């Protein structure tokens, strides 16, 4: 399943993943309240229309694994969806 | 056999025949995977981080992980090509650089070519990717490769300046002389590292102040200091 695919399937908006961050599970975990089994992409996108980073993040690769979905508000807020 | 590095790289090396063997293995494995799919950016810009300026002449050595898999590398750090949106990481750094130094103005583009060229070192630890597959040439040997510039750049430097944004650069402090050089840190630049909690291992990247620590240290070592408006 394409990373563009997961983040239409999820939340209807056309957007291409701009980067893909790796980060360790501790990291991680200070921002999601989980943590991850081992590391995580983060494959983030701007949706201009609303001002907002869309996040998805992934297990790394080759299995890019769905893990959690971000949302960041215009405002810095953060809507969290885990996956 | 082309190593793609600059003469006066290769001149600052001084790679032995086993380093110069290495290296040319790599290049070879992904020549290799080029004739099997898309891989970024292309050969000739792989290597375009170490042809802004002499190596002699880095003051600033910025990492990023791997390049972009979406057609937007340029062969430097963060840095996208013409025509591509300022990616969620750089629209951060440019929000540091905007918060920090009261003349920069987030430039509409992504292109760090000016930074470069003063001896800003943007330098991905990995420096190909396959298209849509972000860690795909991850375990190619490109990391001996970078390693090796890291810690030969911590060593024939007097003085140098290291920002090791999020964890995973992190590990890369272990290559440099903490002595002679300043190694910034914080987390990456990445958007979702902002919501992070208050006791979090490292400082948020927006407020990090590292352009102007950077800066700093450069005029207390009598070098040339970074004018990073782009």
């Amino acid at each position: 399943t394409n990373l563009s695919d997961i983040i239409e399937k999820e939340t209807g908006k056309q957007l291409v993943i701009q980067e893909s961050i790796l980060m360790l599970p501790e990291e991680v975990e200070e921002v999601i309240g989980n943590k991850p089994e081992s590391d995580i992409l983060v494959h983030t996108a701007y949706d201009e229309s609303t001002d907002e980073n869309v996040m998805l993040l992934t297990s790394d690769a080759p299995e890019y694994k769905p893990w959690a979905l971000v949302i960041q508000d215009s405002n810095g807020e953060n809507k969290i969806k885990m996956l | 056999e082309n190593l793609l590095l600059p003469d006066l790289w290769l001149d600052f090396l001084q790679l032995s025949p086993i380093f110069q063997r290495k290296l040319a293995a790599v290049i070879a494995c992904v020549r290799r995977l080029r004739t099997q799919a898309t891989v970024y950016p292309e050969e000739d810009m792989c290597m375009a981080w170490a042809r802004f300026c002499d190596p002699s002449d880095i003051k600033v050595v910025i990492l990023g992980q791997d390049p972009y898999h979406g057609g937007q590398a340029n062969g430097l750090a963060f840095s996208v090509a013409y025509g591509f949106p300022v990616p969620p990481s750089l629209r951060n750094i440019y929000a540091e650089l905007h918060r920090s130094l009261p003349e920069f103005s987030p430039p509409d583009h992504g292109c760090l070519d000016a930074w470069a060229s003063q001896g800003v070192l943007l330098l991905n630890t990995i420096l190909t990717v396959q298209k849509g597959k972000p860690g795909s040439h991850a375990d190619i040997g490109w990391a001996w490769f970078t390693d090796h510039v890291i810690s030969l750049l911590s060593e024939r430097l007097k003085a140098c300046v290291f920002m090791l944004w999020g964890a995973k650069a992190g590990d890369k402090a272990s290559l440099i002389n903490s002595k002679k050089h300043l190694v910034l840190t914080s987390q990456h630049p990445s958007p979702l590292a902002q919501n992070s909690t208050r006791k979090s291992a490292q400082q948020k990247f927006l407020g990090n102040n590292h352009f102007v620590l950077a800066n700093n240290f450069l005029r207390e070592k009598g070098l040339g200091e970074i004018d990073w408006r782009l």
